[PDB]
């Protein structure tokens, strides 16, 4: 019938784009890829340019280091045969040092060396790429929500592998890197713990999680159906609100009483996610450094 | 009790019931005749969860629950005590549920809308019946729906899930999974991008939708657009629900034994499936 | 112990955070008023935020929120009842006022400008190098509306530079005059270009542009209201 908006019905190309430069060193920016058609359905052709430099460089090389690392090892335990490697992918691990090890980095490689060697790896990784996300912004005079929020992602990978181990007393409390190991470990941390359905946290994670879900979809859903007035155009319904934003804030008035602004929305989505990891993190810090049950601890409640 | 700007949209118009009848708003709220079939649907719905209340000698909103008829009933009526509150207050549910549907339908009409919002909600009311409806039917007894109380619920989700095992092993559950948090990724990022665009450094300008795809092509290399990332959102978030009720209605009517045990048709494949090593050999 | 005071003040965080949250989504349409436009006895429970300022790229200005609000035009419309709460009838031809569906807001009488400060949109004539690359090209194709008959023709593609994106089609009417109409209720088929919401009588009352090679916020949103608004008040000639 009418047109949705789900998938572009005519694409358009033109010039490829090179951005924006304010303060930014052209000299780092790579050339424009191609065109994607495929893309091109749902969202924009344009692949490229991306600005490597040198953190994009340090980051994205650590990046395959950790990645390698492991990649090494699942060859090792298959006794090197493709065929094998392929059959377990699934089921091989690499776990941190035995408990016996404490926090010490003096571990046999097979018990765990590798193990902190691809960490090492991950964490400049990551915080290579952290800074690069707020650097990136920096030239550009945005300010750093990006950098805020990614943060809050960091801040539970950074318990979970890191901080809570370290408050153990031992490595062999983080993760192992495998693909069915990693989902034992989980189920595992519920159960030592006293299912973890008690954590006020843990269930304060979920509400954001679905919160997250349900909102997205509230938001998305709401932009396309004013998009016939030029909805996605978000930043000048900001500078000089439109009918769009109009019957936007007035459809969710009528319906449950109160609404939002366009630029509103995009603070209840950016907090309704970052709180995801917050809540989440403290959930799992405060687990077995302070609470060994949460079934207990409900129980009394301290 | 009126937006600066909202008495031009208030007009006669949209509904898909009752012509005039009710077409009005009591303060901010639209109401339609969808508006009274939620209300009745859900006052009715309350009533009966109250007094299921006195049935069980309980106030307490962390105690309250109202259990689904058991196992020895199948598919068939139960005594309210045991089971009927749960039925009829299901009924009320969907009532509820569904009028609220379409009470967004009007709302869509009379502001000249698209329905992308209404369909969107449909998804998750399909969620709720995979659980409460559809689950239960295939495999014969209204028991194994799940059970209205805020703790109790959630030791259904438990038992649930072990027994099974682990549930992770559920690879519809795996996907699932990944499009949460993935559209959680999304919304971190859509929320952050637009704000700081909208809120620069200190005395700059305010920033273009152009910065917002360079920022995105500097640092990743793409860039979906605006108006991807709103179909993005939809997707991720309807993809996800959409892979949670298929989890569901698997388990349990084709699939009974372990999750985990599944994976043993990769793993036996005859190509590989005796040669030594690795892990499973 | 900690944990309870962990989940103690987080409780209270997230109580500061959902006043905020809400303050900050109240710097458009409030104060309430009345059917009126007088402002309400109660306006709730949260203050009005501190006013805060954007600074506007090309020149253009500053915008201050929460500021003073007002339709700047009039409103035609009429109570129908004697008491808070009910519908507006329009007084005259809501297509032609712009209430309802129909409506448009006064926007700046200026067309959105890309980062370099250029015009957002150009008809693809005069967009060096824009080309269609996927998709039936609608150039070209007979323009047909809800009551079955046909209106016009294509003539051109209205695209936006840096999105890269088609927004409207320019269409030629009868007489030789073009209107513009949006890509989002039009459906593109292959013998044609079909619009739902209007019928073949309505698509000279779309609101004209004044120069022929841009428009303005302002006439996006009377040609975009004016085409929302036929959903409803075209509905008499609309068939299937
Ligand atoms: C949350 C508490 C548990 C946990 C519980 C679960 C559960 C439960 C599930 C997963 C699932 C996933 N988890 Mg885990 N997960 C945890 C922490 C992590 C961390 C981390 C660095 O902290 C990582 C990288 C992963 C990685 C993953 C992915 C393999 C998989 C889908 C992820 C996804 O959609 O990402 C979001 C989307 C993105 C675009 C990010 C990037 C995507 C890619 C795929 C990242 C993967 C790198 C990967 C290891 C390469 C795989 C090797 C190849 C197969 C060759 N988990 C913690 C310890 N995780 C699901 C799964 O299917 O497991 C099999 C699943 O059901
Ligand atoms: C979806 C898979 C399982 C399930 C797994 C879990 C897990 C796991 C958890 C919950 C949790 C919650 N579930 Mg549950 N839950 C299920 C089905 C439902 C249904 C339903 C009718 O389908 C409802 C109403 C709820 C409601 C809830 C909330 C009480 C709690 C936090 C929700 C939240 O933030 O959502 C996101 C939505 C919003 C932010 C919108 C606001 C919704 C509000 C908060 C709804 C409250 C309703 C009220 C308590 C009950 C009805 C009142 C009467 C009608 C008058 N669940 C199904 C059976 N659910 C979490 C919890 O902490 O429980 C103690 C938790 O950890
Ligand atoms: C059966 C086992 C237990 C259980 C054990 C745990 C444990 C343990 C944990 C959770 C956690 C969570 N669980 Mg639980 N959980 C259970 C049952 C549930 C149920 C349910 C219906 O039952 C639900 C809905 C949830 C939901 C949730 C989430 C709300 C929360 C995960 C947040 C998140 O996004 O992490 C995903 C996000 C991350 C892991 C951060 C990613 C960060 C880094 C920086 C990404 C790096 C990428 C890397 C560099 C490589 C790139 C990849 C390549 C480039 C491709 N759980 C049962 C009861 N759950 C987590 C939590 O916070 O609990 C408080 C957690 O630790
Ligand atoms: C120990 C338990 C098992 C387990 C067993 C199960 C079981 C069992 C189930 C899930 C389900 C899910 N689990 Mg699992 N799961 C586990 C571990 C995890 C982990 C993890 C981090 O380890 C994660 C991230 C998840 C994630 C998920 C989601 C894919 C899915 C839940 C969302 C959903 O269905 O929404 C759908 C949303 C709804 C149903 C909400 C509908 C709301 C209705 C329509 C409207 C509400 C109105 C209301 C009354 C409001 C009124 C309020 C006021 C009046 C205003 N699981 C562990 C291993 N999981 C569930 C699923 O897939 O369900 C289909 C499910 O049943
Ligand atoms: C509520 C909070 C949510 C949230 C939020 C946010 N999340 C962000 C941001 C925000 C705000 C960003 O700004 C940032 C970003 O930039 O986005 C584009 C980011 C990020 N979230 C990532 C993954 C992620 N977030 C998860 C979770 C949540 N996030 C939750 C739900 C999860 C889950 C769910 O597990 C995952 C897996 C990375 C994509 C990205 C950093 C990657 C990095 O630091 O990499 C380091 C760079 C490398 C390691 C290069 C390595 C190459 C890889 C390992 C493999 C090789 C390539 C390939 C396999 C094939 C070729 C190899 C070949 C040669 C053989
Ligand atoms: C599809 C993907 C996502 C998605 C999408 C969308 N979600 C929407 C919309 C869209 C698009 C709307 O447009 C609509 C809305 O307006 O939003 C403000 C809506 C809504 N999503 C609500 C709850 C919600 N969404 C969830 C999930 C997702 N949503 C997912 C993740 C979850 C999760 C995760 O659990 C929850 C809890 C309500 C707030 C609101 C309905 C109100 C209602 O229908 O009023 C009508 C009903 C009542 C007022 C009460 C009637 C109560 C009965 C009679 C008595 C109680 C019975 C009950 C079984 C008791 C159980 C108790 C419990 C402890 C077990
Ligand atoms: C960009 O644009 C956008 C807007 O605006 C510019 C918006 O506002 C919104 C809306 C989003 C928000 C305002 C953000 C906050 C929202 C959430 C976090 C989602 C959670 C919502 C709730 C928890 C509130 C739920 C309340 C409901 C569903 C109704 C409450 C019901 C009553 C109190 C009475 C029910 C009324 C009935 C029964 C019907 C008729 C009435 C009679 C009395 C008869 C979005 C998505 C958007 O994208
Ligand atoms: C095909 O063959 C080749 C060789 C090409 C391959 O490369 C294949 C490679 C593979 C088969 C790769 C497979 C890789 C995986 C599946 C990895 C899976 C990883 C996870 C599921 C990870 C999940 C969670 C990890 C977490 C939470 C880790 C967090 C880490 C940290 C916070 C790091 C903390 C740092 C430490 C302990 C070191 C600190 C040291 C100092 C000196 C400060
Ligand atoms: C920013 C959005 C605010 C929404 C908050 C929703 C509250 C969910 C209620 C969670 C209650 C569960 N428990 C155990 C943690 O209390
Ligand atoms: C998940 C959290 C839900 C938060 C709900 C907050 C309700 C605030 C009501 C705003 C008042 C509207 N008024 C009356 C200002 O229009
Ligand atoms: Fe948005």
């Amino acid at each position: 019938a009418e047109y949705q908006n789900i998938f572009s019905q005519v694409q358009v190309r033109g010039p490829a784009d090179l951005g924006m430069t304010e303060d930014v060193n052209l000299a780092n920016r790579s050339g424009v890829g191609p065109f994607s058609t495929l893309l091109g359905w749902f969202g924009n052709a344009q692949l490229g340019p991306i600005y490597l430099g040198s953190l994009g460089v340090l980051s994205l090389f650590s990046g395959l280091m950790w990645f390698f690392t492991i990649g090494i090892w699942f060859w090792y335990q298959a006794g090197w045969n493709p065929a094998v490697f392929l059959r377990d992918l699934f089921f091989f691990s690499l776990e941190p040092p035995a408990p016996e090890y404490g926090l010490s980095f003096a571990a046999p490689l097979k018990e765990g060396g590798l193990w902190l060697i691809a960490s090492f790896f991950m964490f400049v990784a990551v915080w290579s790429w952290w800074g690069r996300t707020y650097l990136r912004a920096q030239a550009l005079g945005m300010g750093k929500h990006t950098a805020w929020a990614f943060l809050s992602a960091i801040w539970l990978w950074m318990v979970l592998g890191f901080i809570r181990p370290i408050l153990m007393g031992s490595w062999s409390e983080a993760v192992p890197y495998g693909i069915f190991s990693h989902l034992d470990w989980t189920n595992n941390f519920s159960l030592v713990h006293g299912n973890l359905f008690y954590n006020p946290f843990h269930g304060l994670s979920i509400a954001f999680l679905y919160g997250s879900a349900l909102l997205f979809a509230m938001h998305g859903a709401t932009i396309l159906a004013v998009s016939r007035f030029g909805g996605e155009r978000e930043l000048e319904q900001i500078a000089d609100r439109g009918t769009a934003a109009e019957r936007a804030a007035l459809f969710w008035r009528w319906t449950m009483g109160f609404n939002a602004t366009m630029e509103g929305i995009h603070l209840w989505a950016i907090w309704m996610a970052v709180l995801v990891t917050l809540t989440g993190g403290i959930g799992i810090l405060l687990s077995g450094t302070v609470v060994d049950n949460w079934y207990v601890w409900g129980q009394n409640h301290g | 009790a009126l937006l600066s700007f909202e008495r031009k949209y208030r007009v006669p118009g949209g509904t898909l019931v009752g012509g005039n009848l009710f077409d009005f708003w009591v303060g901010p709220f639209y109401v339609g005749f969808f508006g009274v079939a939620t209300f009745f649907f859900a006052a009715l719905g309350i009533i009966l969860i109250a007094w299921s209340a006195v049935l069980q000698g309980t106030w307490n909103p962390q105690l309250i629950s109202v259990y689904p008829p058991a196992l020895e009933y199948g598919l068939g009526g139960a005594p309210l005590a045991k089971g009927g509150l749960w039925q009829i207050i299901t009924i009320c549910a969907t009532g509820a549920f569904v009028s609220w549907a379409l009470r967004e339908v009007e709302i869509c009409r009379k502001l000249g809308i698209g329905y992308h919002i209404p369909f969107a909600f449909a998804f998750a009311i399909l969620a709720y019946l995979t659980l409460v409806l559809f689950r239960p039917v295939m495999m014969g007894a209204w028991g194994y729906a799940f059970p209205y109380g805020i703790w109790t619920h959630l030791d259904w989700v438990s038992n649930t899930g072990y027994t099974y095992g682990n549930f992770h092993y559920n690879p519809a559950h795996m996907i699932a999974i990944s499009f949460f948090f993935t559209n959680a990724l999304a919304l971190a990022l859509h929320g952050a991008l637009v704000l700081s665009a909208a809120n620069p450094e200190k005395g700059k300008e305010m920033r273009t939708p152009d910065h917002e795809d360079t920022f995105f092509r500097d640092l990743v290399g793409y860039s979906i657009g605006t108006l991807g990332i709103h179909r993005l959102g939809l997707l991720l978030s309807l993809s996800a629900v959409f892979f949670s009720a298929l989890c569901m209605i698997i388990t349990g009517t084709i699939w009974f034994d372990q999750w985990v045990d599944w994976w043993q048709w990769w793993v036996k494949l005859p190509w590989w499936a005796n040669i030594p090593g690795g892990i499973n050999g | 112990d900690l944990a309870s005071l962990a989940i103690y003040s987080f409780w209270i965080f997230l109580a500061g955070l959902i006043y905020y949250l809400q303050t900050e989504n109240m710097r458009e349409g409030y104060p309430l008023e009345n059917e009126d436009g007088t402002p309400a006895a109660n306006q709730g429970p949260f203050p009005l935020p501190k006013p805060k300022t954007f600074i506007l790229p090309h020149g253009r200005g500053t915008l201050t929120v929460p500021g003073p609000e007002s339709e700047d035009r009039p409103i035609a419309l009429a109570r129908t009842a004697v008491s808070e709460g009910f519908p507006h009838a329009p007084t005259g031809d809501p297509m032609k006022d712009g209430v309802g569906p129909a409506s448009w807001v006064a926007r700046r009488d200026l067309p959105e400008l890309d980062g370099h400060g250029h015009n957002k949109i150009k008809p693809m004539k005069a967009a060096a190098g824009f080309h269609v690359s996927a998709g039936k090209n609608p150039i070209g194709l007979p323009v047909r509306g809800c009551d079955l008959e046909i209106a016009g023709k294509v003539v051109d593609i209205w695209v936006d530079i840096p999105e890269q994106m088609a927004r409207f089609l320019e269409v030629e009417l009868k007489d030789g005059s073009t209107r513009l109409l949006p890509m989002q209720m039009v459906k593109v088929q292959s013998n044609r270009v079909h619009v739902n919401a209007l019928s073949s009588d309505l698509f000279a009352g779309i609101p004209t542009i004044k120069s022929p090679t841009e428009v303005t916020l302002l006439e996006e949103d009377k040609i975009c209201g004016y085409v929302a608004g036929g959903l409803m008040y075209a509905a008499p000639k609309r068939k299937s």
